[PDB]
């Protein structure tokens, strides 16, 4: 395989500081450097700092360097990251490579660090019902609005699962109020309509909600 | 410090073909650039580490080359693994930068979208808000626009949307996108309509409504 393990983050209010933790096996503790590398979903990595095996010299990311202090620990044999007043720019995944040269050859699983002032919601599932007053045209356009939710995920089924095929649940969005919101959508033959019953399946474990929206026909 | 790049950003690649993205240091490293393959939904992997050292397991397919300021990573022929997001890293001058990130992605025929245009739910519109939904449905490739226009007046800044990320099957994109406000607005207009445009469409499509009218 070739990993470490990571366990720290997860959603954090603002303003508010925040430590991860990079547990590693006592050779690999001393013997080789570990990097914190950083990734906001969407971009690129940014390298945030490394610390030597013999001793722990930190070597930080002048930008990181004002507010993020790596240690570790030779008893526990584990890195540390603490973010301190964070910010909603620090949403992103944390790693903590392993390795030889200037190598980060031995990635952990990364830890995901959430800030947010947003409270847990139940999403409002509403319905992407099928237009009668439409063109037949073949197939048709089922739907579930899955609106104003946190913190994700959602687990969106369609008719508990027995219809998968054509199935089209988008990634949620982070709308600026701070919720999130995404859609389920399933094309299905025009005149299967009204003959099939399509019912979605909204799960939310973080606020309990579990919504079962059934979608109808409707040109209005 | 030491901006790296790559390109091209974006790649159409099939099973058998030979995929080679290009590196660029704005410096001068030696040999202190890596690459490394994330799938979605996971950590990076070392492939080549040295310049053109390849690392454990990596499959005698990807190879690397280059020296200084001109790197490029190879992939003698692609596989389904083979289908990611490749990055780049030098790893010689303080910090260490990486590139912004290659994806390679499943080549296919050129496919327009299926438009659909979902009217708000009569029970959103008690919640104050009222979500109209445009659904572009399985096109390829990506680049794809969405034009809403309410009362024949080109809006904007007021919609979001998420895209589809490959499809394991049809290999096709899927896009949505919602043009949300408020109720007292949505009662405000009669015309909704989605005009969408792709490279696959002849002329561009739109879809519409009538707050009101069915």
């Amino acid at each position: 395989q070739v990993q470490l393990v990571q366990s720290g983050g997860g959603v954090v209010q603002p303003g508010r500081s925040l430590k991860l933790s990079c547990l590693a096996s006592g050779y690999i503790f001393t013997s080789s450097w570990i990097n914190w590398v950083k990734q906001r979903p969407g971009r690129g990595l940014e390298w945030i700092g490394r610390i030597d095996p013999s001793d722990g010299e930190v070597h930080y990311n002048q930008d990181f360097k004002d507010r993020f202090t790596i240690s570790r620990d030779k008893s526990k044999n584990t890195l540390y990251l603490q973010m301190n007043s964070l910010r909603p720019e620090d949403t992103a995944v944390y790693y903590c490579a392993r390795g030889f040269l200037p190598w980060f050859a031995d990635w952990g699983q990364g830890t995901l660090v959430t800030v947010s002032s947003a409270s847990t919601k139940g999403p409002s599932v509403f319905p992407l019902a099928p237009s009668s007053k439409s063109t037949s045209g073949g197939t048709a356009a089922l739907g579930c609005l899955v609106k104003d939710y946190f913190p994700e995920p959602v687990t969106v089924s369609w008719n508990s699962g027995a219809l998968t095929s054509g199935v089209h649940t988008f990634p949620a969005v982070l709308q600026s109020s701070g919720l999130y919101s995404l859609s389920s959508v399933v094309t299905v033959p025009s005149s299967s309509l009204g003959t099939q019953t399509y019912i979605c399946n909204v799960n939310h474990k973080p606020s309990n909600t579990k919504v079962d929206k059934k979608v109808e026909p409707k040109s209005c | 410090d030491i901006q790296m790049t790559q390109s091209p950003s974006t790649l159409s690649a099939s099973v058998g073909d030979r995929v080679t993205i290009t590196c660029k240091a704005s410096e001068n490293v030696d040999t202190y650039v890596s690459w490394y393959q994330q799938k979605p939904g996971k950590a990076p992997k070392l492939l080549i580490y040295g310049a053109s050292n390849r690392y454990t397991g990596v499959p005698s397919r990807f190879s690397g080359s280059g020296s200084g300021t001109d790197f490029t990573l190879t992939i003698s022929s692609l596989q389904p693994d083979d289908f990611a997001t490749y990055y780049c890293g030098q790893s010689y001058n303080y910090p260490f930068t990486f590139g912004q990130g290659t994806k390679v992605e499943v080549k296919r025929t050129v496919a327009a979208p299926s438009v659909f245009i979902f009217p708000p739910s009569d029970e959103q519109l008690k919640s104050g808000t009222a979500s109209v939904v445009c659904l572009l449905n399985n096109f390829y490739p990506r680049e794809a626009k969405v034009q809403w226009k309410v009362d024949n007046a080109l809006q904007s800044g007021n919609s979001q949307e998420s895209v589809t990320e490959q499809d394991s099957k049809d290999s096709t994109y899927s896009l949505s996108s919602t043009l949300t406000l408020s109720k007292a607005d949505y009662e405000k207009h009669k015309v909704y309509a989605c005009e969408v445009t792709h490279q696959g469409l002849s002329s561009p499509v739109t879809k519409s409504f009538n707050r009101g009218e069915c």
